């Protein structure tokens, strides 16, 4: 039976699994996304302060670490939910007309934002676009910066390169990490409290898009 | 594209303006009509909206004079105007003839003035499908009018959503000079058939006259002795 | 697409600017009319969009004649429109016929004003709704025609925003024959039914009559009494 | 989309060509009109364009007969064909009844005439608001008029760019039954008070009546006893 | 968008289509009128095409009768089209009227045909201003009159390019009840003020009257004696 | 309840958060650009009238270091508070509808500048787009410097190179970024400058995209 | 106050730097060009008539770096001024309307030119757009120079290669970025003369893109 | 964009439609007129298409009356239609006044039939100019009318194709009341310098009147006497 | 004075300027066209009927030096040429406006196409576009070859390597590049008389793009 699949299907993912991420993302959410932003702040005024030599070609600095996992479970977090949202409203697509279709541009034009939040903003692909990567960082931040620390390190130790720009390009790697996850964070912001305003606007057609009694058919 | 303008025909010769407003009779409930001995009926289901509607108003089968009758399916605001043209068009014959002696003619002017608007620009077509019941000096005619304007003239057949159904069980169960008991239960159980079980048919509208006779509405309770 | 024009059908067969027009009469306000014991009577919420507006001055319920009355939502240019064309029409009718005998056919002749305009291009349609009250020869008549110009016959029914909400209370509560003091007490009470809770009903207008009597509007002070 | 026609309504039912017309009112000047004791007056704010304008001419004050007048807002092209239409039409209701008792009809027909190009294909709307001022048999009657055509009596109003203002001033300071001088008063500092301080306010136009009377316009000095 | 349609208000409420009809306007010659002690008159500027061209003919001061003459700019085509309306109308108010009591009205009925082409689908507007000058029994009267049909009674004017200039120049210099010399002198160095220095004015013509007598066109010399 | 989110996150960011970025960004931030492009062009007229050896491949220059750490705080500042506009226009983007788009068209052209003066302008993504980096130099500007000057450091000290084109590419490399925040901070100020403009002319129906009273509807 | 912020504004940059910038442009800009041209003439035919060994991969030619840092500061004059006229343009776009957009579209449509002028023949960004750099060489001639002539004269040193065509491509390095110093100078050329006319028509509606009396509105 | 369609105007306040149907004139053969000494010539080339073709046959100039002709040039269709519209109002304007006194307003009827479809939509222009000359009661009189409905009154001009030239050479060398001999051998000097040479003049058409005298064709031979 | 701006632009560059660039390209630039294919077929009969060893790889022939130098030379001349019937035509580009753009239809439908023989076939470019390099061989023919030669002699010479493919290689990179040579010619001549039929014409358009008398406004 066709309808009872349907049904299993919109009987799993309700709207109030959606509006529960809602509630999660209004409340939480930004709060953990400004505690992650305190942090890299205060992460990157330690790292301003100091002068390196070789010793910090030795070690990683684990407060940066913490602050990258940190930002890496945040984006986790947000990618489920925002996919949970996506389901809730793709699982009802209306049957394909070539009219009708006010509730189902509204639909697309969620689900676009909703891409823009997922794509453009969390990085979570493989490779980026044509347009780029509009995000300062990805999902992956936390290898981008061992990958591109490994490298310098690899150069610095080795008889090590006598080069003091390399050293330089050091320090300048940990806060430019730090920095992209502060520029990374307010955009998540921005984002987050849009798709909030757009699905507390637009819900009731997000799941009835197609109303209307045949009044004149009978 | 040859697709939003009454005027235009397609490169196979097609109005999808016409199609599209007979796709407008499939939404409306289900009627049926069909002759017997001497006679013709009709039958139809009903969408009862709420329980705070009369019951004893707008019906589905319309009288449009003491010999000659009506169902529609369709754009009911259209098939009001519809009705009350076909009245006073009958009245206009009574008074040219003193009397109505073919029911195809009321058809014909009923369908050419369906079909004159599948042909000029700036007016939409009716979104109606009627059928056509009654006694004439011919005999018993029944005819079924579709928003093109095709007239047909029928033993029996259906309009409305259910209407594929409906015929498609008079495609195995009609027979000519039934008695009027044994038609109308045939009637009902076609227009049981084209339900979706579960769902079961509430009290419908029949009419039916026979030969020298006028026409009779069953109220409800003689409608109710075969459900 | 099948959408920006009165003359074309949807490839199912429905007029989307007929739809978009019933979509305007939702803006306006709550109207209700219902049958009672010989009689019938109509009740309106009204905007009071500030304090410098005349209260004496438009109102909801107009008059048609002394023996029709009718309310309107929608746009009310169209609405007044409308309303001046039921008097003219009823007027028409007193001197061809010296007095009207069904009010259904000035709904009729309303109705068929309001189909005209769902169908010829270069106009559009009326966004109105109208609910009629009346005496006539049958008795209490009740109706409402949209912008389709579709008619329906009631019991009980309302126009307007909260019309869903009035109606649900009314598929709960309303009997027929009631005594008129209590049918406009469960006329009230289903107005405030659709009303968002906090927000309070300021003072309605309703309009009622008996059968053999002519029109009658209760005053505001006879209207508090059942606030 | 739902946007550049008369004849389109939106999918709720709005006519997006009638507001902005409505847009059109508000770029005219801010004129005022008030009910006071036994009486009626208008007030009108001027664009002075220029020192070589005549003073003396197209006024914003119009009489339409001794006993109704009016102020403009909008186009003035379209507006002054308006109060002409109005002229024609008092003088025709003169003419079939041998006076003017109810003003509202005036302004029904003048109304009347604006929602018709709100509706037929090929004109486009009148870009005017109006108020009417007048004795009629009932008493003091003030209305205002639309591009829609919708109608509205008043005890107090404003029409043009400064309206929201001065309506807001009316909205805490108008009473009923005030003296001539004392309600001119209130006018006065009502159309001051839409102003943007700095910017002062040169000679206006004031007409009033008192019942019984005929016409009567304040000449510029009986206007600067006021400024 | 808002833009190829004379029957398509704005989102603001404005007519483009009518505006660049007024565009239409400044680009031809600039004329000029003005009041002056018991008078008034007209000065118009000319393109000279060629030295082919007939002097003695097509002139930009055109007599409507022996009692009101115009000038006008914009499209010349329409520009003949509405003199000679504004002559039949002229000769229809003297059969009706049996004379010429005040010019508005013949202004009046020219400007609302032009303002009956700003409104109907299927037509353009005018792409013509005029000026209207004589002699009536309220006085000498002075008006201008555009695309859109508004009317303006003036002290003073331009229409044409140069038109913002002349008026700039008469915002500083013009004054009441100048003898006739004097005031010709002052509309020859008005157009003069227009001109991009170097270029010169050739012969322009000038026509006036005083109360009490006719029409009266200077020839080329004695326009020659103010050059 | 719904309408209590909608109206806690419109309480957060009001119109006089993003008025109050606009008086900052008209006031102090044209001058502070003002003031690193003159910092820019003096250490610009320091290098061009210098003649380098092998000893200036064996130290950074803290002078080029300075004016592009400033320039990359300014970029920071300037990302950060045109992100609070963009999230203060961004949560009054009304109900989604085929109609009434004056102001809703308003928001977007709005919001498709300061994406030109996020992207475009600073810089502030991983990869550029297919239409490239029409920006002289990003948003880190330090990193690029110390990447591009270590390579040439390491090829000049190794026994190090021979090739004179590499050590004048040295100083090419030092006059080069000094050249790209000279046309950076022009272009930013260029930007900023119509980001002050198009807000200050459009931020009324920034705020109300739809307004309209139901005059016709009763 | 709002007005007065645009007001500050668009005193600021009036119609006159615009103005003078173009008559800048069309006295002193095009001779300077004109002789930068001569001189990569001179150069190029310098370059053809010689035959490189060894000693030529031991020194850079100063002659070739003047020529190169000449193009640089000029077209560094000219981005400067550039984008002073695109700046003077850009702060008097009125507000966005769906309407009376003729001013409006004459602004885009010179903005457009002059963002020709700056991204596409002075090639002054980071990377170069999908449709590649239609210019023959960029902003930062002189480091292409340096960076694509030290490559061969590190392979020339070292045993040094063996290879005659490196010690051809060394003299048509040489040689090809004169000739690129040339075609760009008269792409420059080109397009500097066709904004200077594109200003000269345009600026009335680039200074007032939106007049007109409400004559009608009274 | 403003460019196709006769009913809108460009935002200059231009109509391209008119122009562009003043580009059909140019593809025509060049035709001349001018004054001389008491009289009025007509001069124009023709397209020899074949050997074929009749001579004596349509031919550029044609009569009007006795006392009115005409040349043409643009789309000949139009031009021929012109002829005989321009024939059947000097009758009527001979049958209501006896005798045509100005060929001025001959002219204006044509050119107001022209102008009346550079306005309506559904028409498009006469692509065609005219040239008229005669003799009425205030002299020789020579015209020329444009598919705009301009007219001017000239001392001499050119239609068609090397109009210009023509224009130029009468620039230099047109002098007044010349002897007829003399001012046809001006004018076919003047056709030969529109002529791209090598390409020579075969034989064209010449008409001519004096005052008091009637219609005068060359003939053949007394042409080539010219040439 | 603004009017005599534009005169001293449009008395540089008259028509005169383009037309006579338009008799020197029927007269002498196809011929010059055609002996440089006959000398790119004469040096590739001469290479295709060749073995080559080592010996080939210690010296560059200078036959295919001459050819490419020659065909480097004629496209200068084509540029600086073409530049300037680009000048001569972007000089009268009247003011915006939107009507009357049939004349400026015309002289963008010429501006493009020479475009299309600047960019496209001359290949005067840093970079190609995503449309990639339709031109068989660019502007910089011989530093192609240069390079493309040197990394197989380089690879040839070095023990040298004992591949026989990388020795025929170097006959095919020979062999190749003459006839890129041959088949860039035959492209160009059929270009250079696309834009010669082009303008010969639209030169009446080009020059006059908005002509018309105000008949009708007096």
């Amino acid at each position: 039976k066709r309808a009872a699949l349907i049904q299993n299907l919109r009987d799993s993912y309700t709207e109030t699994s959606s509006f529960a991420v809602i509630e999660e993302w209004a409340a939480g959410t930004l709060q953990e996304i400004e505690g992650i932003a305190k942090a890299a702040a205060e992460a990157h005024g330690v790292i301003r302060n100091s002068t390196y030599g070789r010793a910090q070609a030795e070690k990683s600095p684990e407060q940066l670490l913490g602050v990258l996992q940190r930002y890496q479970d945040l984006c986790h977090n947000v990618y489920c939910q925002a996919e949970t949202i996506r389901t809730v409203i793709a699982i009802r697509i209306p049957e394909h007309k070539e009219e009708d279709n006010l509730g189902v541009a509204v639909q697309h034009a969620v689900l676009k934002i909703i891409d823009e939040l997922e794509i453009k903003t969390l990085g979570s692909g493989e490779k980026s676009g044509s347009g780029g990567a509009p995000t300062p960082i990805g999902m992956y931040a936390l290898r981008e910066y061992l990958s591109a620390r490994s490298t310098v390190e690899d150069k610095l130790l080795g008889g090590g390169s006598q080069s003091p720009s390399l050293l330089l390009e050091l320090r300048q790697i940990d806060a430019d990490f730090m920095l992209k996850v502060e520029l990374a964070t307010t955009h998540l912001s921005t984002m987050v409290r849009a798709v909030i305003n757009a699905y507390l606007l637009n819900w009731k057609k997000l799941i009835q898009p197609r109303t209307g009694t045949d009044h004149m058919f009978s | 594209a040859y697709d939003r303008a009454i005027t235009v025909f397609s490169p196979d010769g097609r109005l999808f303006q016409v199609e599209y407003a007979r796709e407008a009779v499939k939404k409306g409930s289900t009627a049926l009509g069909m002759k017997f001995a001497n006679g013709v009926l009709l039958i139809s289901d009903k969408k009862v909206r709420s329980r705070l509607i009369e019951q004893n108003s707008i019906e589905k089968i319309q009288l449009i004079d003491d010999y000659v009758a009506a169902v529609t399916s369709g754009l009911v605001a259209d098939a009001r105007v519809l009705v009350d043209f076909a009245r006073i068009s009958a009245q206009q014959e009574k008074v040219t003839y003193g009397s109505l002696v073919n029911i195809e003619n009321l058809v014909k002017r009923v369908a050419d003035q369906m079909q004159q608007y599948t042909q000029y620009g700036g007016v939409r077509p009716y979104g109606v499908s009627l059928i056509f019941a009654g006694i004439d000096q011919i005999g018993p005619r029944l005819f079924d009018c579709d928003p093109a304007g095709t007239i047909n003239e029928y033993k029996a057949t259906a309009i409305g959503s259910g209407k594929d159904a409906v015929v498609s069980f008079l495609e195995r169960e009609y027979k000519e000079n039934l008695p009027e008991k044994e038609a109308v239960t045939l009637g009902i159980k076609a227009l049981k058939s084209s339900l979706e079980e579960g769902e079961e048919l509430k009290a419908p509208e029949i009419a039916s006259i026979t030969v020298g006779n006028k026409y009779r509405i069953y109220d409800q309770e003689e409608v109710k002795k075969f459900l």
